[PDB]
């Protein structure tokens, strides 16, 4: 259970991604003919229930001393494995 | 590292359940969340008062996947009252937040007694996909925070700012 | 003279010899630098030391300069004979918006 | 790198006077300039200050100079100008214009050009 | 050579679900997307949707929502589309056409009797003409399409072929009195000389970034 | 089933590849006495079946969109964990 | 991303199987394999007319383990007609096509609309173990694509030439 | 079995590491108010028997072999995911 | 590359076992253990004996986590005897070796014939939690090996030395 | 003359006036830069704009200039007296094997 | 930096001259040359061009002047020559000699030498 | 960048010299500088060399020259300064200072000062 202690929460999370590999895709898959650094995001809008929203708020506040102190462990300028390691620990537990 | 888990619609803090289904590295997760949604004060002065000066600590870089649209960014271009540079310039690969609806370039001079500008609160600088510890020079940032989960199965206005003692309790704006 | 310096210094040659600067919390206390400059009579100004204790190209290393609190001390290892010249302290100040601040004005006699 | 500086003379209180500095090896557009003047027998006093195109080319003035003084900045000329109005008997003073070039802390003064107020 | 072989015709009541076939080879049946075409007789060409026979993704048009749902065989290399409650209007030949490489409709199968979207819109519906004149088609573009434009031409009882792809590209085996060119949001499809044998409708379709790819009005000579 | 749609299929590879770590090897592994950057190449022919050639030139043709999308999608200059993501998917999926 | 996987000797594209074999990671294998195995054009006036200059899309470097032997391979120092440069420098870590039978190397001036040099039908320029989106300057470079599979369990002539006009229709060679 | 053929072990091991990001801390975490890069190890001493700390220096001595040429096939400059292959590796020869 | 794995209080060299436990990436650690240990001469001149010039061998970097505290560190600032720099500069992210009891920093002249300097023996010029094949300008290292194990469930004094003729046989030291 | 140039160009001080050079698909829409000269009488030109639209230090801001398909023009915010020289655009060429091209030359003449 | 142009005078037609340009300040060796020559009282033309040593030093002339005039450089002394045959009354002009030393675009222009072929 | 030598003379056997070479358009307290003196009709023969501040300044001299000559530099001044003691007749040289101000070596050498020492 996560209990959101922020003064005040966003119900509305305006969020930018950018496409799967798998999406449709015609001509623009090229480089040369795709769209520029700025054109490559997907945007969207989630109405959806308001304690998802502000628990994922909360979550990401809890989630700052964990990640300041790995950012310092490593020596590695740019992270970008944190996500494998996930994966690799997940499955390690499991067995299965 | 806490981890994020969406069940029957509510997030869950993960501890071995061998309830929880993982098939894929695509339900595997990073968001960025901006720090105004929390209510915090988005004023230039209120801003730029959780932003110090200090040496010795390097800089570090995280990933992230997912962002929030941001209502208000900052943009910094700092000198010393000598006219030599404050902020390091930004690596290749480091672009400014996609989404603002306002950009605050603040510009100007002030002290500068670290080689690098951190945040007071423990928070990120939010850029294009990347998290960072520091401020680089002339690069549109959002200061939030990163959190990871497991998924269940355009127009910018720029205003400018004329700051004088920047960092200090001496700080005047245009 | 926002920064106060004293009157005049004076010492024996071959000696090590101390000038220093006072400021306050808007000069020195907030972080600004601390330069040292020497006047040779009927001469433009030639910055000794930049920064807070790093030297220019083409200075002696007998100029030496330390920063301590809110307040700046320049330190003269060796006492040569071409050393009498006045010496000034500039900084920077928080309020008056980063306008330069300049000591009294230190006199050096060798004896 | 050196600076030349000219415009100097004995004029009467009240009267107006421009003082140039000419700048050479070096660019003169990216570096900020300072204008600091020296009563005989007296300690060194900040005037103003200007700063570069690309930073907006704001000037800055000291409080007792304030409101009298201009500083202008020629980037096809490479030369500096101080237009002085009002002058009174406590402007009397050498003034030098002093620049930075290389960010390693290589500073240029100049010689200095001496402006007298009598009556 | 690419081959797509459907089903025969089939009457159904007033009432019913029905189902299609498609069935393709000569090529690697998963390394491209299946689009579903529909035309009513005498009427232009309507866009249905498309499945990935890779991850099974799909996707419809906003009017063929909840009408026809895609589905795909990949031990058969067949793709098969469900219509439910064939209404009057319901009545059409229904086309399967692969997307190719760089996103063109290249290969059409034979008949089968039964905001936010890049809209193109042709300036006539009716251009008529002599032999040996030059006849002009534009096609125009809503959003930007860098050079993503490809030209169909379909005649009477015929599937539609592509001629040019790319807004410059000819098809290999197009005469070349045909020729293409544009950028942006205006292309031009231009015929050097008009023969008796040019007398069709020609369709212009984007092909760039939009998940919804809608056919042009068309253009009777 | 992989269908060459090329027009010409060339039926032989001549590869170069790198010697592997648990290969027979003398003074020659330390760097200060090793070979230069030129000489660390293992070559070699594959004159087998023309259909695994064939089939394999048309397989690169076909990764190329979904590679060029992946690229596309991530921000770091250079990428060396597209195999250990698929080894990660590869095990999640078997999960055994 | 397609992953093939060696049968009966037949290769296959990967789709839940339980019946494949993966017990190490050198069983994974990606292989840059060269366009001019495919039949295209390898003549240098046919070469350069698949190559443009655009701006505001990033350059990205992928990693290959096994290469294949290369026929014709392509060196350019191309600078625009006022003298300044056109391709960007090889970062370190890039070196040239290690195995090529010939190389071509390409000398000249012409226009350089774009920062970088892209591939029109969007394959990559296969370097030593890296393959790249862009073209850099002075090093030798083999058109190709990448592959990745399971795996079941030297002389070089070099030739100038004297480019005009580089990336247009009016180009003029030697 | 590991056999120290080294001429001379030390039997003690003054070692330092970094503090795991799961340990106690208070306002440290902070990099603002977080120490040097010199004040980030937690130092310590190994008396523990001899056989331990004379098998780890020869085990050393072995792997500089096969990591010397691991180094010389990879092309990347930077090399930070060792242990995660050795975890994959792991993984994928137990199979649960 | 060899694994070790502690049983019983004894190291064994890995080899399918099903009896070893390995629950999560804590388990598995890298060492970095100096030459020192192993009981070679920590002697300035012996020590330079052992480092070599090259060209054509780029350098290569591996990561570590544990360190061991090192009696003996150098530094090395070498020029050529025309005042022309001879060892390259320490990339961004590499510092000095943290635990040094003692630092012989080594200055002067000599020849140096390769852009880098490698160790004779193969092993590694130890950083801070970095291993580098190569020695850097101005950087404190100490030369030892790394080790990957699965584990079970302060002040420096500084030496000057003047060398003239580094890297030959006929060295003269202050 | 490859490029072409208005004759002379004529406007009253302190606004703000503009000079077309036309050019083709082999001069400018082949994507070749359009470098503007200034040259006063008796004396060398002087580059005020490089590329397309930068401009070369210690060149005052007034002048800009701008590419659209096969012509550029160049803009002056403020029309100063000492602007009264000939001004002249200067391109490359795909055929002749880019050799340099320079339009006829406008002379500006302050009102 | 400063180019130095000399070597002109009164040629009847059908004679040969040689321009001279001397460079001081930069690095001659690593800068493209170009001649530019303005008839009295008309625009610019441009004569020809030579590359860089590293560039194959190969020159290029404009289609009037091409198989008259030659252009060399020498390196060592820091001197542009170009070489004038077969004059004729249009070559009446003042010819300059440009190039850009720092690819920021910090470009030099000679003074100007006239060159007057008349009968 | 430029180096110009001056203090030579026509000296008894057993005197003492000073030699100064003045240095400009680089930064002298950042090159090493050396001593090569060139007897008549003979080969260079190398005196001494001193090396830069940050590198601890030391001076190395040859063998038949050590002991007897003294190599020191002001970096104020950039000035370099070589004293000369007890001279013989084999020492009448022509001496020359030389520096590399850019490690691309682009080297400079001195006009040279002749000394003569007889009796
Ligand atoms: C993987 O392999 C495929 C081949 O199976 C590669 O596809 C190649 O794409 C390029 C880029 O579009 C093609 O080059 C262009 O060709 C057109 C003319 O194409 C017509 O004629 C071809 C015969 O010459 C014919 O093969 C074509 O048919 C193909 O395309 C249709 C429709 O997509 C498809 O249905 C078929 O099955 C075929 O696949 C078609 O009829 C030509 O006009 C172009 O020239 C212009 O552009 C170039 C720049 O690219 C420019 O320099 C010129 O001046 C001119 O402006 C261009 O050459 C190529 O023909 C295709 N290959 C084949 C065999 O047709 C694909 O690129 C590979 N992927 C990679 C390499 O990543
Ligand atoms: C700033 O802080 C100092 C103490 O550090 C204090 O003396 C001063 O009054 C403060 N100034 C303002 C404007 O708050
Ligand atoms: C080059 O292309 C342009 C634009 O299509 C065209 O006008 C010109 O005639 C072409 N030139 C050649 C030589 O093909
Ligand atoms: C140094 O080595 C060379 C080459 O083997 C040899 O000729 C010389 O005698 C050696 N000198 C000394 C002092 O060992």
């Amino acid at each position: 259970a996560i209990v959101n202690a922020q003064p005040k929460c966003n119900p509305n999370l305006h969020y930018w991604t950018t496409q799967d590999e798998g999406a449709a895709i015609g001509l623009a898959w090229i480089p040369y003919f795709g769209p520029a650094a700025e054109g490559i995001y997907t945007e969207g809008l989630m109405h959806n229930q308001d304690g998802l929203i502000c628990g994922l708020r909360q979550l990401a506040n809890e989630t700052t001393q964990a990640l300041q102190l790995f950012l310092r462990a490593t020596t590695e300028l740019r992270t970008f494995s944190i996500l494998n390691r996930k994966a690799i620990d997940f499955l390690l537990q499991r067995w299965g | 590292i806490p981890l994020g888990v969406i069940h029957n619609s509510t997030l869950q803090v993960s501890d071995l359940v061998c309830r929880d289904k993982l098939s894929s590295t695509n339900q595997l997760r990073s968001v960025g969340l901006n720090l105004e949604g929390n209510g915090v004060a988005t004023d230039v002065p209120s801003a730029t008062k959780r932003w110090g000066f200090r040496s010795g600590v390097p800089p570090k870089v995280v990933n992230y996947e997912a962002g929030e649209w941001a209502e208000n960014c900052y943009n910094l271009e700092i000198k010393k009252p000598d006219g030599s540079e404050c902020l390091p310039a930004a690596p290749d690969g480091i672009r400014g937040f996609p989404r603002c609806r306002y950009v605050h370039k603040v510009s100007g001079t002030g002290p500068c007694a670290g080689d690098f500008a951190f945040h007071k609160e423990g928070a990120f600088f939010l850029y294009d996909r990347l998290a960072s510890t520091v401020i680089y020079r002339g690069t549109t940032f959002a200061e939030g925070v990163v959190a990871f989960l497991i998924l269940p199965q355009y127009y910018s206005t720029t205003i400018r700012y004329q700051a004088t003692g920047f960092g200090t309790n001496e700080t005047e704006y245009l | 003279s926002v920064l106060t310096q004293p009157p005049s210094v004076s010492g024996a040659p071959g000696q090590r010899v101390t000038i220093s600067c006072t400021g306050s919390s808007s000069n020195i206390g907030a972080g600004y630098d601390v330069y040292w400059y020497q006047q040779l009579p009927g001469t433009a100004p030639k910055l000794l030391i930049y920064g807070n204790s790093n030297r220019p190209s083409g200075v002696p290393d007998r100029f030496s300069g330390s920063k301590s609190g809110t307040s700046a001390s320049l330190a003269i290892t060796g006492l040569q004979a071409e050393d009498e010249a006045d010496y000034y302290c500039q900084s920077f100040d928080s309020s008056l918006r980063d306008s330069w601040v300049f000591g009294g004005g230190t006199k050096l006699t060798v004896l | 790198v050196q600076l030349v500086e000219s415009g100097g003379g004995l004029v009467k209180p009240g009267g107006s006077l421009r003082l140039s500095c000419a700048a050479s090896g070096f660019t003169f557009s990216n570096a900020w300039m300072n204008w600091v003047r020296q009563a005989p027998g007296k300690g060194l006093e900040w005037v103003g200050r200007i700063k570069s195109k690309t930073d907006g080319g704001a000037a800055d003035y000291a409080a007792p100079v304030k409101g009298r003084f201009t500083i202008s900045r020629d980037d096809s000329k490479n030369t500096l100008y101080l237009q002085m109005n009002s002058l009174k008997t406590e402007d009397t003073a050498v003034y030098f214009c002093t620049t930075v070039y290389r960010y390693n802390y290589d500073s240029v003064w100049g010689q200095g050009t001496l402006v007298t107020v009598s009556s | 050579q690419v081959q797509l072989q459907q089903s025969g015709t089939e009457l159904v009541k007033p009432g019913a679900s029905v189902k299609l076939s498609c069935k393709a080879s000569g090529y690697t049946f998963t390394s491209y997307w299946m689009h579903w075409v529909k035309q009513r007789p005498g009427q232009g060409l309507e866009w249905i949707g498309e499945i990935n026979p890779r991850n099974g993704r799909t996707d419809f048009s906003e009017k063929f929502k909840s009408k026809a749902t895609l589905t795909v065989d990949t031990s058969s290399s067949t793709a098969f589309i469900q219509l439910s409650s064939l209404t009057s209007e319901d009545s059409a030949v229904y086309y399967c056409a692969r997307w190719g490489y760089y996103g063109s409709s290249d290969y059409w199968g034979q008949g089968t009797a039964l905001a936010s979207d890049i809209v193109v819109t042709q300036s006539h519906k009716f251009m008529s003409t002599s032999v040996g004149d030059r006849v002009s088609i534009t096609c125009k573009a809503s959003q930007d399409v860098s050079v993503a434009v490809a030209w169909y031409q379909q005649k009477t009882g015929q599937s539609p072929k592509l001629l040019i792809y790319s807004a410059s590209y000819r098809i290999t085996g197009v005469p070349d009195r045909f020729t293409g060119s544009g950028s942006g949001t205006d292309f031009t499809f231009t015929i050097s000389s008009v023969q008796a044998e040019d007398m069709a409708v020609y369709y212009c379709q984007q092909h760039y970034s939009t998940p919804p790819w809608t056919f042009g009005g068309g253009t009777k000579l």
